[PDB]
């Protein structure tokens, strides 16, 4: 079997992408953030403390004929965001884009963090990292991909994120009209339970490709591209007017600027971020200063190939028993 | 802006 589903940015900035997911019987549709940096599919629900739900469509499990309590099981989660969330845990039918999985753990929020309450556009998150990072206890629960796998035509999903525009998550097949040229595959480590890979170098605009290993994660959950301090400093170097801002928290540059592209290596291949991708948008409203979309990972502690790097590309998450990461230009 | 950082 396969699935396709469209995924639409939640603002004009491309801060985050939501994709509708069908839960229960009859279907409730929720718009979840697919997030490949975490392994929990949680949803705002009829259990969520009222004072903590502002606009989001909740999952009610009592209205699902298919639902069942997973008694014992609780779950608790914090994000790099310092975002957080806890609840208890049902199993229910979940469909994405017409790929159905039964007995998916669906973790139903009793509480949420203020960041999430405030975020009226995201109903919940769908986690797409390795199951070793699932937070349900006492026994971990398999992601929707892991559940799906046994029925997919191929055990893959692909992320075609859009630049200020919709795009598509595909489960079970690779859509060869979606990208240009060939896919390059690189090796994944699940030691930390992430889509963690090593990029091979990088070049800023027209300049030399420097060959220098950048281990990072592929995380459709993060907005910007987080790279080591010297690489970010190198790139921002070719933009006068740009500087670091402890006020606003990273590199900012005049909106009118014309950013150089950014090339990251994937094996012997190369993927080009347009400059225009790397212009996140003016730092507050009407400002002539924009925030940059390349930023220093050094406070985080891990390089993150967020949404700004992924949306330049067609990315294939290959989850055979020796999982790999495919990247093609589009 | 309004970055997001999903673990």
């Amino acid at each position: 079997s396969t699935g396709s589903a469209t995924t639409t940015p939640i603002d004009s900035l491309d801060d985050a992408y939501i994709t509708p997911v069908q839960i229960g019987t009859p279907a409730q549709t929720l718009n979840l953030d697919f997030d490949t940096g975490s392994s929990d599919l949680w949803v705002f629900s009829s259990e969520t403390t009222a004072s903590e739900v502002d606009g989001q469509t909740i999952y009610t499990p009592s209205k699902s004929t298919t639902a069942k309590l997973l008694s014992g099981a609780t779950w608790s989660i914090s994000y790099g965001d310092g975002s957080s969330s806890s609840g208890d845990v049902y199993t229910d039918t979940v469909s994405v884009g017409g790929l159905t999985v039964t007995g998916q753990a669906v973790e139903s929020a009793k509480k949420v963090s203020s960041s999430f309450t405030e975020d009226s556009t995201i109903d919940g998150l769908l986690g797409l990292a390795f199951s070793t990072l699932n937070t349900v206890s006492p026994t971990q629960q398999k992601t929707f991909f892991d559940n799906a796998k046994a029925s997919l035509d191929s055990p893959v999903f692909t992320a075609d994120l859009g630049y200020h525009a919709p795009g598509t998550y595909n489960f079970g097949f690779i859509d060869t009209t979606a990208y240009t040229g060939s896919i390059t595959y690189t090796a994944v480590s699940t030691k930390q339970g992430f889509w963690e890979w090593t990029s091979t170098g990088y070049a800023v605009g027209s300049g030399t490709f420097k060959s220098t290993s950048i281990d990072g994660i592929a995380d459709t959950g993060t907005t910007l591209l987080y790279l080591p301090a010297t690489v970010v400093s190198a790139y921002w170097a070719q933009v006068s007017g740009a500087k670091s801002s402890s006020s606003v928290g990273g590199y900012v540059f005049p909106c009118s600027a014309t950013l150089p592209s950014f090339t990251f290596g994937v094996g012997s291949a190369r993927i080009v971020i347009p400059g225009d991708y790397i212009d996140f948008g003016p730092i507050s409203t009407g400002s002539s200063s924009c925030f940059g979309g390349i930023q220093s990972s050094a406070g985080i502690g891990i390089n993150i190939f967020g949404d700004v790097a992924l949306k330049a590309a067609f990315v294939v998450f290959n989850g055979a028993t020796t999982p790999t990461l495919g990247f093609a230009s589009k | 802006x309004h970055p997001f950082h999903x673990l």
